[PDB]
């Protein structure tokens, strides 16, 4: 049989990019789609998928400007600085972060240009197992085709915003909003707990936004809940307040604003409603029924085996878009560059989604890699895993005496802030103390976390942490004398600061 | 009647001694809970007049805190001829009416 | 034989407190002195060393501050944040770092009461073999003496000031009295270029004063040279004036000024001058010569051996004061309790100094763990190690596009700053490319270079890099798609960005 | 004579190949460096009419920039009946003053 091309990849993300690049790289004749469908209020993006537009790249840059003021606000005169009239300008904050992905959009671009790889921005479906239909620019009008050896889907995911609620889906905004929205942010309620959610409470609040959050049960599920209660109480004690238990029932149009009825029947008044509660594989208008491909239907993610395969064996699915492997942008590249190997080089790895490390920027960072307590017990038994750990006060904040935000005050004397930071290992006894679990909350996660995650690959055990010379003055360094378990009792808490009205 | 500050071991023993009643307030000027609460323990002086109220400085006095075991601060110890009764941690001011009024209101 | 104490130790620093504690742990009756002997210009401190009080606790934190004025004046506008009247007030900054240094103060003599240690503060040296002299509070009116079965020295180091130098000693202050200086620091002149100057002159001049740098021949010497550059060049487009080649020949008092005549035969007038060219070993008022103990009268420091022994078969030596070890506070604390643990717990590890983590604080941070480029080439020859490295730059500080301060400007078009971030791995590729060398400098250099000193420590290859999946979006996830080599030849610049007056 | 916006390759290809001599600037509209440069190019056009100057938005006008191969930007390019003659990067005046009076003082 013969193709015009021998990869057709579906989507130009994190995932898609990588692997039509490698596949170039070792000859393949590469052809690429990308298209962005609008969001639910129209918003529109370049290439390089939901991290470069309107995921990784600019939420890191809005926590960048929002702990910028934490540090204004909180600890700059402590340090000896003085100014007058602080105030935050929103529209200039969207603008810096749209041209610095209008940036990045033109040098994705660009690259893929270098590698050889052609192009498209048009919406794409399949009309066969080897078999493409596209429509340039989105427009309808003329479906042209082509066909493929192999064809990858890519095309990830998009927010989901509830069925059951009236008024949301038409009145509310999501990530794809947030970033370039046009008002200011206002009054906000954020409805969810994802790290997503917590990430976007985060920055608005210390933007300076009044700021609410809907949790039904926990947040971060799925994480460490030690973290989890860490990381939410610090951000309570910086001014978000959280509605346990209650989320919106109806959204009503309301002018420049939005009432919200509360399940518990209460109501209040918004100028955004941002919801955040999960996201959808991107898969509704790609034809995959007349295929018969199997998808999981609750998360409308493309059930692709251990190596990238469908059910279909000329179709691949990589990323957000396949069901079970985690929503981050690096890994979705090592798996579209594995299977590009695999396809094209004769390569025989595998793609390995074991010990993933992940990081989550809420005003206070959680960095983690391998299971949490709670896991790691149900799984090996609660007898047969060691937890080290250690609260303790980041050096530069601890000198600020920072005090609770009013709403976290239970009484007037209620003033000094809990403990910042948290280091956790967990360990298996019977396998000599080998680290199954790495956990910090604290500033700066990702930078600790990403040594520490290949310590974690290379099977370190606990006295290997005890062996290695920590770095002084650091937070990383906790770990490296890290004693305290929990089975022996023994306090964890803030040794010394002037934590709970008292200096020791 | 007031406060008075210490500035030495046989005068913080000898007052205690001598005087029965006796409650002791341990600062450090660096610290900011043992700030937040010096005010209101200077009207609790006055007020209550059955009892005699000292500030010691725990950096200034070295050798009474380490006897005393003052590992933190404020720390309010309160005495009965020469004895320590009881003792309170913390700048929670409720905490420290309470204290005093279960042995001088 | 009998004695008054199992364990006497001079010094309460890190090392002489670490070593005392795990002793005491252990059983020993233990006796700690501690006393600091004015500064040169007269300056006193507490209980802990030279790390709390004049060394990498104060030095930290008004790199904290000097950071933060970095980001309003370089930073803030563009993220959206307004602001008027910026100016920094150096006497709270003091007292905002003095009430910290005074509150460990305070805990690090509670925890040695915690440990059953006795400690006496006062002026120390040794009268025998197994006989310690002291005098109270300084005062040598009255020497007392004590017996003890092993004594430790761990006096650790002061800086030195150059005896060739007219009005130096006599004028100049140092790293003792930079962090409780009473005056604003003003125009500074620094004289060295080890890290502590270069830490000095960086958070004085992100503080907003004129900082001049003299150096001899190269910058922080002992280091991997292309990191140091890197440092360098990036202080300079920040301000900081680095008169290569010309140090100060005379300094005259003249009124609240200080003349430097240098030997080029210019000459300038400064507000401080601040000498940080190195650090020799606090032995002299010891009386070590009436035991005949070999010291390196050089360096001032006492030649101990692998297990902290000197020529005395009784005595010891830990910390900055002992030869041939780094002058790190961790360090000291694991030769310390390693000692102790060999004295009084039969104990038979030994202190392996191979492969400890450091971390530099300058404007932008350089951590680092094994060798520099130009060290494993001696060692192991150019063609037989592999350095892969990559300039890169820092998300969030990239999308501002800051401009070089004008004493960096070679022509008004010379705008744009140099990258920010350096990341190199030095590999050896007989042995299946192990990685030998770990070099970053970027920001937060210390919480990115603990983890991957812990997996230089477990022996990673190259090829562990390469199989761990980075977290986006971060600085150290560069490490972990690291491939451009020097042997290849190719480009290792920065890829994009708006440097070199135009982006892409 | 004045700089005008191209926003279509047929427009890009038809109005350089009939007017021979023709200068072009690659600009972007969120590029810092292109928007620095693009007041003195404007003065240019005015003062050496001995050549045609133009515009193109890199992002809108997609197929021309993945044509002449825009990597970056602001990048010049000279042109002599059709043909590029000459390339220039960057957002220094100086070497765009020395570039245009090479092919038209
Ligand atoms: C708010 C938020 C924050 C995040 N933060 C982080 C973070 O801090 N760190 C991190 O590592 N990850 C983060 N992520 C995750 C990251 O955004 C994704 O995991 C990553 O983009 C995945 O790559 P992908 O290839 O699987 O999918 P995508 O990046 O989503 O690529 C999908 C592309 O497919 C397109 N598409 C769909 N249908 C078609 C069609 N018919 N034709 C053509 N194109 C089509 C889409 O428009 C899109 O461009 C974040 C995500 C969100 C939403
Ligand atoms: C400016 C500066 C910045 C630094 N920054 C860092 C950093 O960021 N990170 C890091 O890991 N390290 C840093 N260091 C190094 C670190 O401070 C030292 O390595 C560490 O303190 C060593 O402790 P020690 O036990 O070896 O001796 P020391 O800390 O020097 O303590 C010894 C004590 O002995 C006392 N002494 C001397 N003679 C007598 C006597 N006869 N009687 C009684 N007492 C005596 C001294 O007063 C002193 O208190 C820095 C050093 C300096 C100067």
């Amino acid at each position: 049989h013969t193709y015009d091309y021998d990869y057709v990849v579906i989507g130009g993300g994190p995932g898609g990019m990588a692997s039509a690049k490698e596949a170039a790289a070792h000859g393949a004749r590469v052809l690429l789609f990308d298209y962005v469908k609008p969001s639910s209020q129209g918003t529109k993006w370049g290439i390089g998928g939901t991290c470069v537009n309107v995921g990784c790249v600019p939420k890191k840059l809005m926590h960048y400007a929002g702990h910028m003021g934490s540090i204004f606000k909180l600890d700059s005169k402590a340090y000896g600085w003085k100014f007058d009239n602080l105030k935050h300008d929103w529209k200039k904050l969207v603008t810096t972060v749209q041209s610095h992905i209008r940036s990045l959009n033109f040098s994705y671009m660009t690259g893929l240009r270098s590698s050889k790889v052609k192009y498209i921005n048009g919406l794409a479906k399949l009309k066969d197992k080897n078999t493409v239909s596209y429509y340039l620019k989105g427009d309808l009008s003329k479906e042209e085709t082509v066909t493929g050896k192999y064809i990858l889907i890519a095309t990830g995911c998009r927010p989901h915003i509830p069925d059951d609620v009236e008024g949301a889906k038409e009145l509310s905004i999501t990530s794809d909003d947030i970033f370039s929205l046009k008002k200011d942010p206002g009054k906000t309620l954020v409805v969810g707990a994802s790290y997503v959610a917590l990430e976007c409470s985060g920055f608005l609040n210390s933007l300076g936004y009044d700021v609410t959050v809907a949790v039904r049960s926990i947040v971060l599920r799925g994480f460490d809940q030690q973290c989890a209660v860490k990381v939410k109480l610090y951000m309570e004690e910086q001014g978000v307040m959280f509605k346990n238990g209650i989320l919106p029932k109806k959204l009503t149009k309301m002018d420049d604003k939005i009432l919200v009825e509360f399940s518990d029947k209460t109501s209040e008044l918004y100028d955004t409603v941002l919801y955040a509660i999960g996201r959808k594989g991107d898969i509704d208008g790609l034809n995959l029924e007349s295929l018969n491909m199997n998808v999981n239907k609750s998360n409308n993610k493309i059930i692709a085996d251990h190596l990238s395969c469908t059910n279909i064996p000329s179709i691949f699915a990589v990323g957000d878009v396949a069901e079970n492997v985690p929503e981050l942008a690096p890994v979705a590249i090592k798996a579209g560059e594995i299977l590009a190997r695999r396809l094209f080089k004769d390569s025989d790895e595998i793609m390995d989604y074991s010990y993933i490390p992940t990081s989550i920027y809420t005003p206070i960072e959680y960095g983690a890699c391998g299971y949490s307590e709670e896991k790691a017990y149900e799984l090996y038994g609660k007898s047969n895993v060691e937890v080290f750990l250690q609260e303790f006060n980041n050096l530069e904040i601890s000198a600020v005496h920072r005090q609770k935000h009013i709403r976290a005050q239970k009484d007037e004397y209620d003033l000094d802030v809990s403990s910042t930071c948290l280091a956790k290992l967990v360990c298996l006894k019977n396998e000599d103390n080998r680290v199954i679990g790495f956990h910090y909350v604290g500033p700066n996660a990702g930078e600790v976390t990403q040594g520490m995650a290949l310590a974690l690959r290379l099977k370190v055990k606990k006295k290997d942490f005890d062996n290695c010379i920590g770095i002084h003055p650091t937070d990383a360094e906790s770990f490296m004398n890290l004693f305290v378990t929990i089975s022996s009792g023994l306090s964890y808490a803030a040794k010394g600061g002037s934590g709970g009205g008292k200096c020791g | 009647g007031s406060v008075k500050i210490v500035t030495s071991q046989a005068e913080f023993d000898s007052i205690i001694s001598q005087n029965e009643l006796v409650i002791v307030d341990f600062f450090a000027e660096w610290c900011g809970p043992s700030k937040r609460i010096a005010p209101f323990y200077e009207e609790c002086s006055k007020t209550y007049t059955k009892m005699v109220f000292i500030k010691v400085d725990v950096d200034e006095v070295s050798e009474v805190t380490e006897k005393e075991n003052i590992t933190s601060m404020p720390t309010f110890k309160v005495y009965k001829n020469g004895s320590s009764v009881d003792t309170l941690l913390g700048a929670n001011d409720s905490a420290l009416k309470q204290l005093i009024e279960k042995y001088a209101a």
